[PDB]
Formats: C-alpha cells, structure tokens, sequence
C-alpha cells in the first residue's frame, strides 16, 4: 500500500528556518510529480509547492516564492520542503501528496507547524457555574474556562476521571497570541452542589496542573 | 490570481443524488484547469477522488463522478451514502499553480435532525478581579452540524469581541460549538442584559441573562 509520512514540524519563532520531510514507500517514488499543500487553522487548504519527476521544474504560489524551496532525493524516497523567514501566517498542518496521472490521490498524515513569538504560559482556570438559579430542570451544566495558555495542548478531566459521561471539551480559540478553551459536564441535579465537582486541567508544556472546584 | 468558490454547505439524504460545484473568478472552468476533488474525513484524513476533471482514482466508489457544467467543475455523488458526510475541496490548475476552493461541508443525514442544547454562563468572580469578563455560550447536540450564533447586549447587536468555534463532531455523531463574548469588567458592569442566540435549521434558540 502507498504510504507518505511527513515529519519535522514543531514550534518555531517568526523569522526562523525549518526543513520538513516526506518519506514515501510502497511505490516507485521517482516516477511521480509531487506537491506540498497546507491546511490552516481556519481550515483552508493552500497549495505551497510542486516538483516534477526528475526535479527539473518546481513552482510556488507568490506567498512563499523566495522563502520555501521544495526538493527531492529519489535515492531515499523522500521529499523535502526547506522553509526560511517563517511568519505566523505559515502556521498550518503540512501535507505531501503525489500526482498520480493528474489525480492527487494519496496524502500523508501531515505534520504540525506553529510559528509564534508567544512564550510558554500556563492557563488561568475559571469556574463556570449556573449562577442564575432559575435553572432548566433536573440536570445542571457546569464548566471550566481555561484561558491564556500557550502552546497547545491542554487536557481537561472531571473529578480526576471519575466523571466522564456528558463531558464536552471544545476546540480552542486563539485570542491575543494565547489559546482559550472550555469544557463542561452535565450532572444530575441531586449531585451538585451536595457533592463536589472539580475540573483538573493539565498543561504539559509548562508542567502545570490546576484543580478548580465549582461552587454555586 | 484566481479565486475559487464552492457551495459552503449542502445537505442530502442517503440514496439521493447531489452535485457540488466549483467556480473560478477568472471566468470559466475548462478542461485545462484539470479540476481535482479531494475529500477530507474526520481526523484530517485526505483522499483524492477525481483528477483531470473526470478521472476517478482507484478505489473510489463508482458513485463519485466529475464533469464540467455551465462553465463550472462539478462533482456528482449518485446515491450518496452515510460515510459521504465530509468536506470536499476543489482545486484548479492554473499554469503550474494549484488553487483550492474553500470546501463544501456535506451532510448526509444518518439520524434525525436534533436541536442545539444551549447554555449561557456569566463571568466568574475570580475573572472579574483581573478586570475582564468572559461570557461563554456552549452549544451541543445539534445535527446537522451548521449553526449561526448572534449576541446582543441590552438589545443591541454585538459586532466585535466575539469568537465562535467551528462545529466539531461529538461521539454520538452530533456536533458541538462554543461562542465567547469578551468584555472589560467595567463594560460588563455597565450593561444589564446579555443574549446568546443560536440559529439552527431556521429555528432560533436564545439564552439570556441579566
């Protein structure tokens, strides 16, 4: 089976350089033309580079011409994307794809690139309580607001994993160079506030953990 | 260069036939644009369906086909199935450059339409000490996966300070989304009514707080 595996991304700072790799296997790599394409956090796809069989023709959109260089090493079945003068607009998941007779058929799993000046920062955790007592019914929904961290990810659990049904942990948003996200859990009204509910937030990059108790 | 546009979202029933279109700002798609159609399935999993306008890749089920219609490239799914609920991107070749459209979110109803359950939360006392107030509106359990959220403060439409996440798929295959209203703690104190309104399938569910 055809397999494409990209690697080399991570966290870099604006103005920096990096080289991604796309390792191919299961077909004769040298016969086909290839492209790198990226997917932005807004979820748009952008083509970013192309190289032909033989490596004699390469082409790029104007947004990266002069900064990115695509190349290929047929002896190793690997496609490279050399990136310099990185800017935060390069933050995206990068994917290599092969041109199989004008069909972009196989795509690798992708590798994450985050271009940011932010420093590593633990989140502050705020409790989301219903407050207004004119509830809805017999289930109550609580939450945790996890604000200002960098970089991703964060993991959230409720009562150290004891509470797992009805939890919703939302994708993050980027506000002012830092991420924010929320998580909520719906529990039977006989439970809270008689019993304690806590959100346990772990931020691996800062090696930080915050346990926040939700009180009416 | 060219601006490629596609329908944003489409809904169909399984066993039905749907067509997705792809247009260029440049004028008219032709055969020399070698239109491709790529599918995006949950967990950033991409598969090339069609290339050179109407050549299907190997392994792609026969219900996918491509063509040029009225100056546009088109994808037809004859007999849409439940596993066809995905994002379909279009890409047009222009002299050595690929130009991709924004993607069409296709829904193939595999379950009954389900209304969002909405919850609006007041800013917490701890955040008020930092002089900032975040209102959070959580929206879960909706299907199909497309909603519209509008905020109001004292009956006036809000035009800035709000951020809503893109619908994300839940474990029961319904979707969920979140919306945030970011005020200063002064502002929060100076207004008295706050509303989060969610529009799903022509119905508006509104949660409010004074």
């Amino acid at each position: 089976e055809v397999q494409l595996e990209e690697s080399g991304g991570g966290l870099v700072t604006p103005g920096g350089s990096l080289r991604l790799s796309c390792a191919a296997s299961g077909y004769v790599f040298s016969t086909y033309d290839m492209s790198w394409v990226r997917q932005t956090p807004e979820k748009r796809l952008e083509w970013v580079a192309f190289i032909s069989s033989g490596g004699g023709r390469t082409s790029y959109p104007d947004t990266v011409k002069g900064r990115f260089t695509i190349s290929r090493d047929d002896a190793k079945n690997t496609l490279y994307l050399q990136m310099s003068s990185l800017q935060s607009e390069d933050t995206a998941m990068y994917y290599c794809t092969r041109h199989f007779y004008a069909v972009l058929d196989y795509w690798g799993r992708g590798t994450t690139l985050t271009v940011s000046s932010a420093k590593t920062t633990p989140p502050s955790v705020y409790p989301l309580a219903p407050g207004s007592a004119a509830q809805t019914n017999s289930m109550v929904t609580l939450g945790c607001l996890v604000k200002g961290y960098f970089p991703e990810p964060v993991t959230v659990t409720w009562n150290s994993g004891s509470l797992s049904s009805g939890v919703h942990t939302f994708p993050a948003v980027l506000q002012s160079d830092l991420y924010t996200l929320s998580s909520s859990v719906t529990v039977p009204s006989s439970t809270w506030p008689s019993e304690t509910v806590t959100c346990n937030v772990a931020h691996p990059a800062s090696s930080t953990k915050v346990d926040k108790k939700i009180v009416p | 260069q060219a601006v490629v546009t596609q329908e944003s979202a489409l809904t169909t029933s399984p066993g039905e036939t749907v067509t997705l279109t792809c247009r260029s700002s440049t004028g008219t798609v032709t055969t020399s644009n070698y239109a491709n159609w790529v599918q995006e399935k949950p967990d950033h999993l991409f598969t090339g369906l069609i290339g050179a306008t109407n050549n299907r890749a190997a392994g792609v089920p026969v219900r996918f086909s491509g063509s040029l219609i009225g100056g546009k490239a088109a994808l037809t799914i004859t007999g849409a199935q439940t596993e066809d609920e995905a994002i379909y991107f279009c890409a047009l070749w222009y002299s050595g450059h690929w130009v991709f459209g924004g993607g069409t979110k296709l829904t193939v109803l595999g379950q009954p339409k389900s209304s969002p359950s909405v919850t609006l939360f007041p800013p917490s006392s701890e955040e008020l000490e930092t002089n900032k107030a975040t209102l959070v509106c959580t929206i879960t359990d909706f299907y199909p996966g497309v909603v519209t959220v509008d905020w109001k403060v004292d009956g006036t439409p809000v035009t800035q300070g709000m951020e809503t996440t893109n619908p994300s798929k839940q474990s029961n295959n319904k979707y969920m989304a979140s919306s945030y209203l970011t005020l200063t703690a002064r502002a929060w104190e100076r207004h008295s009514s706050y509303s989060c309104q969610v529009t799903h399938e022509g119905h508006t569910v509104e949660k409010s707080l004074s």
